[PDB]
C-alpha cells in the first residue's frame, strides 16, 4: 500500500524551498562549464612544430637546389646479391620481401666491387646497380651496449666477503692475469648463475662489476627476445653471438632468465612455442659445434627451481654462487654503510640494531635507515636518536612479521 | 640411413658427433634445430630442400641435426598461422627422406634430449630408425672421464678415481668435468702447486653448491 | 661537456582543471551566487580578449616566402617512415612499413642532431624524400591513461583517516613541495606504496584526493589494461608507460587492482599463462631493476595482500604498507556528518543511535544509508528526514551479509 | 597569443601578485625562462628572470636559480646579468 | 574526435567526411533493435518489487533535480535474486518495452572468448560505447558465471 508519485505532486517539490536562487545559482554553473569548452576551441593553439631547422641556415638550399634535387635525384633501393657469372654481369639479386631479379650493372660502377652478399643501390625502373653500400650492423645491440658507468664500488656490497671472492675469480682475474691458469694448466669457468632470495644483492654485484670492468659489457633486456613474429626472436640471438666473436673478451649479462624459458613441455599440444625456439637457439650458440672462446655469461634469478636442466648443465652455467642472509657481522657492516651519510647521534651502537633484524635482507636494512629519519621529520629534529631507530624496527619488521607473539609473549622470558 | 641419439642431457651427444666429424673426411654438414624456422612464408622448406640437394651433390656427405625436438613436435590445428608453416618445413624433411632410396652415402644423424616431443609414428620404418641411447656413466665410466680431463694438471699420485666414484653418484659426464675444473682453482686459493684427494672432495660439494660448518651434534 | 643535450629540451604539461575550488558556503546563499558570477566575469573577458586577439591582426606576411614554398616543397600527402642507418652525405637510408628501403636524400631544413635509428621521420611519395621528422610518437593506448581532470574534493571530503593521510603525504606531496628536509639527512623519499584492506574502505578515494591536490601530472591504470594477445604486446606497453612518465614531469603513476598482476610466480602447464606471467615479471625489472628510476612514484592497491608475489612486496620497490581497517565508534561520526551535509535534517535524529548499537559496517555502507533514507522521505511524501527513515534504511542496507559464525561455545 | 605585451613585460604580474611562492607559477615562469628565446633583447626575458625571485619567505627554489646560474655563467652572458 | 574514422580520397589523400559508427564488431548481441516484447501489466503480483525499480531507474532519469534539491547521490545498482521461475526475466523485458532509453543486453558468459586480454578489454569497450547513447540501461544474464569468487 505504498505509492506516492503523481505528476501534479511533482510540481510540489521544485517550488518549495529557495525558489529564488535554485535555477539562479544553477544555470550560472551550467553556462560557465559551457564557457570552459568555448574557450578551448577558441584557443586552438596545439602547435606540434617539428622537423624544421632554425630558419636562418637552409635559405641557400631551398632557393633552387631543392628544386634541383627533385627530378635528377633518385629514389633507388638497396638489396642483396646472391652471385655473379663470368664474362657478363648476370647478377642474381634478392630483396627478401619483393621478388628476385636478374639484372645488369650500370655505367657508374666498377665491376670489381660487386662482391656477393653486398648491399647495393638498385634503380627503380631497369633495376641496375648504382652504388654499393657498407654492410648492415644490427641496430638493437648498439642500443644495449651500455657505454655508461653505474657508480657502485665493491665497498657497498658488504656482508658478501666470499661471494665476491668466487665472482672475482671468474670475471676479473683471467682478464687481467691470463697466465696462472695456463702456467698451472687449468681453464677458468665461463658461466655463473646467481640465485637466492629477493632483495639480497643480485643486481648490486652486476652493477658493481660494470664499474670495474675495463672491457666490453652488454646488458641484455630480457623481453626483447620475445617478439610478435615467428622466428624473429631467434634471429636476435644470432646477431648477439656474432659481434661478441669480433672483439675480444666481451661480457654479456642476462637478467631474469626465468622469463625467456624455464621448462620444455607439450601436453595440450601448444603454448609457449615461439619462446622455446628462441630459448633453444640460445643453447646451441652456448655449447655445441664452434665453441665461443672468450664470451662470459652472467645470469641472475629469483626462482632457480623452475629452470630447464639444459641450462643447469655445467659447460653452459658452471658456478652456482648463491646469496644468503648475513649472520651478524654482515649486518653490522651493512648499517655502517647505509647510515654513514646521514645526520645521526655520534654515540649510538649498531650491534643492538643488528640483533633485532634476525631474518632480514640488505633492502630491509636500508628501509630501516630511511624510515628512522622520517620520524625525525615527524618531530622537529635534524639528528637521529637511538629511539628513532628503535621505533623504525617496529614499523618495518614488527608491524608485519609478528602480531600474536609480541603481546602474548609470556612463554619465552 | 637414420640414426637417432637420445638420453639425459649431459652424456655427450654433441661430444660424440664432433669426433665423427674429426676423424672422417666425408663432407660433414652440421645443422641446428631452430635454424629452419624463418619469418616469411615458405622459407624453411627452401632451406630444408636446398641443403639436401647440396648434400646430394657431394657423394660421401653426411648430415647432423641437433635438437630435432625444436621442430619435431606434436602437430596441432590452429586458425592464426603460427605453427602452420613448421609442418611444411617438417613434411619437406619427411618427403625428402622418403624421396631417395636408402643406399648408404647420405646417412643422416639426429639427436634430441627428450623423446616424448618427437613424432614416433612418423619415423618408425625407413626414416630415422636406429636407436642409440646414451645412459649415465655407471661407476668406472665416471672414474674414466675424471681421469681424462685431469690429464693436463699436476696431480699428486695419491688419488684413486675409484675412491672418487664411491662418493660421486648420479652425475652425468659434464658434472664429472665440472669437478675436475673446480678442484684446480681450490688449490689456487691457498696457492697449492699440486692436487690432493681432499682437493677433489671440496670440488664435489661446490658442484651442487654445498658447504659445511661445525654442526655441534657430532662431538 | 658538462651539460650535454641540456636534458631533452622538454617542458611539462600539467592539468588545467581546478579553476576555483572555493564554493565554501556550500548552501543556497547569495555568496555562491556572487562568487560564481565573478567566475563568469573573468571567463567571458578571457573569451572576449582572445576574440579581440584573432580580430585585430593586420599583420600578413604569411611566411616571408620561406616556409610557404617549403610547405609546397613537401608533398601534401605527408607519409611516415623509419630510419635504419644514417649515411651522412645528405643521402640516408630509411625503411617503410612493409620494409621497402630507399636510398633517399635529405631535402634540407632538418638539423642532423635529433635523428637516431628508431626515430620515425616524414617522407614523400613521388621521390620519398625526407621532409621532416615525426615527434613524440606515442602509441594511442597510453595517452588514454593520462588524466586531465581533478575529479572530486580534497582531503576534507573523506571522513577522518588522518593517521594514514599523513603517511601518503610524506611520500608524494611533501617531497615535491618541500625537499629541503631530506638533504639535511641525505635520505631519499620512499617510492612505492601499497593500499590494502577490506573492500569499501577508502582506497579509491585516497588516490582521487591526491590527484585533485597535486602539481605534477597523473596516470591511472585499471588493472588488466596492459594485457594483450600478441605475445610481446604485453611487456612492450609497460616500457612505453614508464617512458612517457619519465619524459614528462616528475610525476606519479597510480596502478590499481594489482591482484590481477601478481600471484607468487609459480610455473605451470598453460601457455597463455606465461605471457601473463612474463609481462608481470618485467614490470619488476622496470621498477627497481637496472639503471636508475627517475622521479616516478608508484601507488598500488588491492583487497587481498597475501596472494601477491613476494618479489614485489620487498623494499626497494615498495617501502610503505598501509592498512585500511573498518572504522571505529569515533571517526564513524565524521562519516555520517559529511554524507549528511546538504540534506534537510530534522531535529529528532541522533547520529549515535545507529553507530553505537551496531559495530560492523564500512564507509561505503554509510553512503548507502544516507541515500536510502532520502528515498524513504519521498516514499512517504516528505522533505525532512527523521529517525524512522534511518530505522528502515539501516535494515535494508545491511541485509546483504549473512547471519553469523558460531554458536555460544565461547563465553 | 601576444607579442611585445607578453614576451617583454607581462611576467611582472607574478612579480607583483604574490611573494609567497607555490609551484604553479614558480614552475610556469621557467617554461618561458629555460627557453630564453634569445632572439629578442634577452634582458627582457632576463628581467623576467630577475623578479621571478621576487617571492620572499626562503624556499627550496635554489634548485632553479643555481642550475640556471650554471648555464648562466657562460651562456646568458655574464657581461649583462651576472 | 581522436580514434574516429574519416573518409579519405584516393585522389590526393585529402580528407572527405567524418565517418560515424565507430569500430565495434560485436554489438550484434548488444542493443537489440526491435522490442515488440511483453507488456508491463502481465507481471501480476510483484508490486513491491516493481515500485522499487521505478525509484532507481525511472525517477533519476525523469527527474534528476529532485536528488539535487534533496542532496544525495543517485543509485545505480540493482540485484535480482530468488528461486528459479519467479519472474526475473519478464521484468527485464517489461522495463525494456517501456524504458524510452537505450537498452544494452549482455548475457553473462561471452566475456571469455579464447585469447587472453582481448577476452577482457571488450568489457571496457562495452561500457565506453554506452557513453555514446548517454542514458542507457545495461543488463546481466545469470551471474553464476564470471563474478563468482
Ligand atoms: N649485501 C648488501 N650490502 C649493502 N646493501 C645491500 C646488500 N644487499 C642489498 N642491499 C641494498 O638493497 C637494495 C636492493 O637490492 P637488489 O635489488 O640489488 O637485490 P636483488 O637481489 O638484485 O633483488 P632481485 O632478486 O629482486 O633482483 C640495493 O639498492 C642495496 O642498496
Ligand atoms: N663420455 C665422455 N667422455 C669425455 N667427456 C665427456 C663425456 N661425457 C660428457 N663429457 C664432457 O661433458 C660435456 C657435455 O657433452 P656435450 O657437449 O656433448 O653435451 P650433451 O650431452 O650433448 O648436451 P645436450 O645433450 O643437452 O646437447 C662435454 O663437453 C664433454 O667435455
Ligand atoms: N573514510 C571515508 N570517508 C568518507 N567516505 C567514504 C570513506 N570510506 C569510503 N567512503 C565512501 O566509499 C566510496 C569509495 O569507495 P572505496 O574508495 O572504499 O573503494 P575501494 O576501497 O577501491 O573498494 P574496492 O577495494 O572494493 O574496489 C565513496 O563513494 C565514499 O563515499
Ligand atoms: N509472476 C509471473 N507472472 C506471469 N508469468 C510468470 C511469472 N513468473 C514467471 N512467469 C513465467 O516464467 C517464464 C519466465 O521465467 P523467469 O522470468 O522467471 O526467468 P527465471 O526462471 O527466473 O530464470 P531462470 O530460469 O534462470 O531461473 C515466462 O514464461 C513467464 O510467463
Ligand atoms: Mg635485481
Ligand atoms: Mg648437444
Ligand atoms: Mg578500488
Ligand atoms: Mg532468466
Amino acid at each position: 500500500p505504498i505509492r506516492a508519485l503523481d505528476e501534479g505532486d511533482i510540481a510540489l517539490l521544485k517550488t518549495y524551498g529557495q525558489s529564488t536562487y535554485s535555477r539562479q545559482i544553477k544555470q550560472v554553473e551550467d553556462d560557465i562549464q559551457q564557457l570552459l569548452k568555448k574557450i578551448n576551441e577558441l584557443t586552438g593553439i596545439k602547435e606540434s612544430d617539428t622537423g624544421l631547422a632554425p630558419p636562418a641556415l637552409w635559405d641557400l638550399a631551398a632557393d633552387k637546389q631543392t628544386l634541383q634535387s627533385e627530378q635528377p635525384l633518385q629514389v633507388a633501393r638497396c638489396t642483396k646479391i646472391i652471385n655473379a657469372d663470368s664474362e657478363d654481369p648476370k647478377y642474381i639479386i634478392n630483396v627478401k620481401q619483393f621478388a628476385k631479379f636478374v639484372v645488369d650493372l650500370s655505367d657508374q660502377v666498377a665491376p670489381t666491387d660487386i662482391e656477393e652478399g653486398m648491399r647495393v643501390g638498385v634503380d627503380r625502373n631497369k633495376y641496375q646497380i648504382h652504388i654499393p653500400l657498407p654492410p648492415k650492423i644490427d641496430p638493437t645491440v648498439t642500443m644495449m651496449q651500455v657505454e655508461e658507468k653505474p657508480d657502485v664500488t665493491y665497498s657497498d656490497v658488504g656482508g658478501c666477503k666470499e661471494q665476491i671472492e668466487k665472482l672475482r675469480e671468474v670475471v676479473e682475474t683471467p682478464l687481467l692475469h691470463p697466465e696462472r691458469f695456463v702456467n698451472l694448466g687449468i681453464e677458468p669457468p665461463k658461466g655463473v648463475l646467481l640465485f637466492g632470495p629477493p632483495g639480497t644483492g643480485k643486481t648490486l654485484c652486476a652493477r658493481a662489476v660494470a664499474n670495474r670492468t675495463d672491457a666490453c659489457f652488454i646488458r641484455v633486456i630480457g623481453s626483447e627476445l620475445v617478439q610478435k613474429y615467428v622466428g624473429e626472436g631467434a634471429r636476435m640471438v644470432r646477431e648477439l653471438f656474432e659481434m661478441a666473436r669480433t672483439k675480444k673478451a666481451c661480457l654479456i649479462f642476462f637478467d631474469e632468465i626465468d622469463a625467456i624459458g624455464g621448462a620444455r613441455f607439450d601436453d595440450g599440444a601448444g603454448g609457449d612455442n615461439e619462446v622455446q625456439r628462441t630459448m633453444l637457439e640460445l643453447i646451441n650458440q652456448l655449447d655445441g659445434f664452434d665453441p665461443r672462446g672468450n664470451i662470459k655469461v652472467l645470469m641472475a634469478t629469483n626462482r632457480p627451481d623452475t629452470l630447464d636442466p639444459a641450462l643447469m648443465r655445467p659447460g653452459r652455467l658452471d658456478r652456482k654462487i648463491e646469496f644468503s642472509l648475513p649472520d651478524l657481522e654482515g649486518r653490522t657492516h651493512i648499517f655502517k654503510i647505509h647510515a654513514r651519510s646521514m645526520s645521526v647521534e655520534r654515540d649510538i651502537r649498531f650491534e643492538l640494531l643488528a640483533r633485532l633484524c634476525p631474518n632480514s635482507t640488505g633492502a630491509e636494512i636500508r628501509s630501516v635507515c630511511t624510515e628512522a629519519g622520517m620520524f625525525a621529520i615527524r618531530a622537529r629534529r635534524k639528528i637521529a636518536t637511538e629511539k628513532d631507530f628503535l621505533e623504525a624496527v617496529n614499523k618495518v619488521i614488527k608491524s608485519y612479521a609478528k602480531f600474536s607473539a609480541t603481546p602474548r609473549y609470556m612463554t619465552y622470558n | 640411413k637414420g640414426v637417432l641419439m637420445y638420453g639425459p642431457p649431459g652424456t655427450g651427444k654433441t661430444l660424440l658427433a664432433r669426433a665423427c666429424a674429426a676423424q672422417t673426411k666425408a663432407t660433414f654438414l652440421k645443422l641446428a634445430g631452430p635454424q629452419l624456422v624463418q619469418m616469411f612464408i615458405g622459407d624453411g622448406a627452401k632451406l630444408v630442400r636446398d641443403a639436401f640437394a647440396l648434400a646430394k651433390e657431394k657423394a660421401p656427405s653426411i648430415i647432423f641435426i641437433d635438437e630435432l625436438d625444436a621442430i619435431g613436435t606434436k602437430r596441432f590445428d590452429s586458425e592464426k598461422a603460427g605453427d602452420r608453416e613448421v609442418q611444411r618445413t617438417m613434411l619437406e624433411l619427411l618427403n625428402q627422406l622418403d624421396g631417395f632410396q636408402p643406399n648408404t652415402q647420405v646417412k643422416v644423424i639426429a639427436a634430441t634430449n627428450r623423446v616424448d616431443i618427437l613424432d614416433p609414428a612418423l619415423l618408425r620404418s625407413g626414416r630415422l630408425d636406429r636407436k642409440i641411447e646414451f645412459p649415465m656413466p655407471n661407476e668406472e665410466a665416471r672414474a674414466r672421464i675424471m681421469q681424462i680431463h685431469s690429464r693436463k694438471m699436476n696431480v699428486s699420485p695419491d688419488v684413486n678415481y675409484e675412491e672418487l666414484a664411491r662418493c660421486t653418484d648420479d652425475f652425468n659426464g659434464a658434472q664429472c668435468k665440472a669437478v675436475c675444473v673446480e678442484a684446480g682453482m681450490i688449490a689456487l686459493r691457498r696457492g697449492a702447486t699440486e692436487l690432493t684427494h681432499e682437493d677433489y672432495m671440496e670440488g664435489i660439494l661446490e658442484v651442487q653448491a654445498k658447504k659445511k660448518a661445525n654442526l655441534q651434534y657430532y662431538a | 661537456p658538462t651539460r650535454v643535450g641540456k636534458k631533452k629540451k622538454k617542458t611539462k604539461g600539467p592539468d588545467a582543471a581546478s579553476k576555483l575550488p572555493l564554493v565554501t558556503p556550500h548552501t543556497q546563499c547569495r555568496l555562491k551566487l556572487l562568487k560564481l558570477e565573478r567566475i563568469k566575469d573573468y571567463l567571458l573577458m578571457e573569451e572576449e580578449f582572445i576574440r579581440n586577439q584573432e580580430q585585430m591582426k593586420p599583420l600578413e606576411e604569411k611566411q616571408e616566402e620561406e616556409r610557404s614554398k617549403v610547405d609546397d616543397l613537401r608533398g601534401t600527402p605527408m607519409s611516415v617512415g623509419t630510419l635504419e642507418e644514417i649515411i651522412d652525405d645528405n643521402h640516408a637510408i630509411v625503411s617503410t612499413s612493409v620494409g621497402s628501403e630507399h636510398y633517399v636524400s635529405i631535402l634540407s631544413f632538418v638539423d642532423k642532431d635529433l635523428l637516431e635509428p628508431g626515430c620515425s621521420v616524414l617522407l614523400n611519395h613521388k621521390v620519398h624524400a625526407v621532409i621532416g621528422v615525426l615527434m613524440d610518437d606515442t602509441d594511442p593506448l597510453v595517452t588514454v591513461m593520462k588524466v586531465e581532470k581533478a575529479p572530486q574534493e580534497t582531503y576534507a571530503d573523506i571522513g577522518g583517516l588522518d593517521n594514514q593521510i599523513q603517511e601518503i603525504k610524506e611520500s608524494v606531496e611533501l617531497p615535491l613541495t618541500h625537499p629541503e628536509y631530506y638533504e639535511e639527512m641525505g635520505i631519499k623519499p620512499p617510492k612505492g606504496v601499497i593500499l590494502y584492506g577490506p573492500p569499501g574502505t577508502g582506497k579509491t578515494l585516497l588516490a582521487k584526493a591526491v590527484a585533485n591536490q597535486t602539481s605534477a601530472t597523473f596516470l591511472r591504470v585499471v588493472g588488466s589494461e596492459l594485457i594483450q594477445k600478441y605475445l610481446g604486446d604485453g611487456p612492450k606497453l609497460v616500457r612505453e608507460l614508464f617512458r612517457v612518465a619519465e619524459e614528462h614531469a616528475p610525476s606519479i603513476v597510480f596502478i590499481d587492482e594489482i591482484d590481477a598482476i601478481g600471484t607468487k610466480r609459480y610455473d605451470s602447464n598453460s601457455g597463455g599463462e606465461r605471457e601473463i606471467q612474463r609481462t608481470m615479471l618485467e614490470l619488476l625489472n622496470q621498477l627497481d631493476g637496472f639503471d636508475s628510476r627517475g622521479d616516478v612514484k608508484v601507488i598500488m592497491a588491492t583487497n587481498r595482500i597475501e596472494t601477491l608475489d613476494p618479489a614485489l612486496i620487498r623494499p626497494g620497490r615498495i617501502d610503505r604498507k598501509i592498512e585500511f581497517p573498518l572504522p571505529d565508534e569515533k571517526t564513524k561520526k565524521r562519516i555520517f556528518q559529511i554524507h549528511t551535509s546538504r540534506m534537510t535534517l530534522a531535529d529528532d535524529v541522533t547520529l549515535d543511535d545507529l553507530i553505537m548499537a551496531k559495530d560492523d559496517l564500512s564507509g561505503a555502507d554509510i553512503k548507502a544509508i544516507c541515500t536510502e533514507a532520502g528515498l524513504m522521505a519521498l516514499r512517504e511524501r516528505r522533505m525532512k528526514v527523521t529517525n524512522e527513515d534511518f530505522k528502515k534504511s539501516k535494515e535494508n542496507v545491511l541485509y546483504k551479509k549473512q547471519e553469523g559464525t558460531p554458536e555460544g561455545l565461547y563465553l | 597569443m601576444g607579442e611585445e605585451i607578453g614576451a617583454e613585460m607581462a611576467l611582472r604580474t607574478f612579480g607583483h601578485l604574490l611573494r609567497y611562492g607555490e609551484p604553479t607559477l614558480r614552475r610556469a615562469v621557467p617554461l618561458a625562462l629555460a627557453l630564453i628565446s634569445v632572439s629578442n633583447p634577452r634582458l627582457n626575458i632576463l628581467d623576467t628572470l630577475s623578479k621571478f625571485s621576487h617571492d620572499a619567505d626562503p624556499e627550496v627554489s635554489y634548485n632553479s636559480i643555481f642550475a640556471m646560474g650554471m648555464v648562466g655563467s657562460g651562456t646568458n652572458n655574464a657581461r649583462l646579468a651576472a | 574526435t581522436p580514434n574516429c574514422r574519416v573518409a579519405l580520397r584516393n585522389d590526393s589523400y585529402t580528407l572527405h567526411k567524418i565517418l560515424p559508427n565507430k569500430v565495434d564488431p560485436l554489438v550484434s548481441l548488444m542493443m537489440v533493435e526491435k522490442v515488440p516484447d511483453s507488456t508491463y501489466e502481465m507481471i501480476g503480483g510483484l508490486d513491491k518489487q516493481i515500485k522499487e525499480i521505478k525509484e532507481v531507474i525511472e525517477l533519476p532519469v525523469k527527474h534528476p533535480e529532485l536528488f539535487e534539491a534533496l542532496g544525495i547521490a543517485q543509485p545505480k545498482g540493482v540485484l535480482l535474486y530468488g528461486p528459479p521461475g519467479t519472474g526475473k526475466t519478464l521484468l527485464a523485458r517489461a522495463v525494456a518495452h517501456h524504458t524510452d532509453c537505450t537498452f544494452i543486453r549482455v548475457s553473462g558468459s561471452e566475456l571469455v572468448q579464447k585469447f587472453i586480454g582481448e577476452g577482457a578489454r571488450m568489457v571496457r569497450e562495452l561500457f565506453v560505447m554506452a557513453r555514446e547513447h548517454a542514458p542507457s540501461i545495461i543488463f546481466m544474464d545469470e551471474i553464476d558465471s564470471i563474478g563468482s569468487s
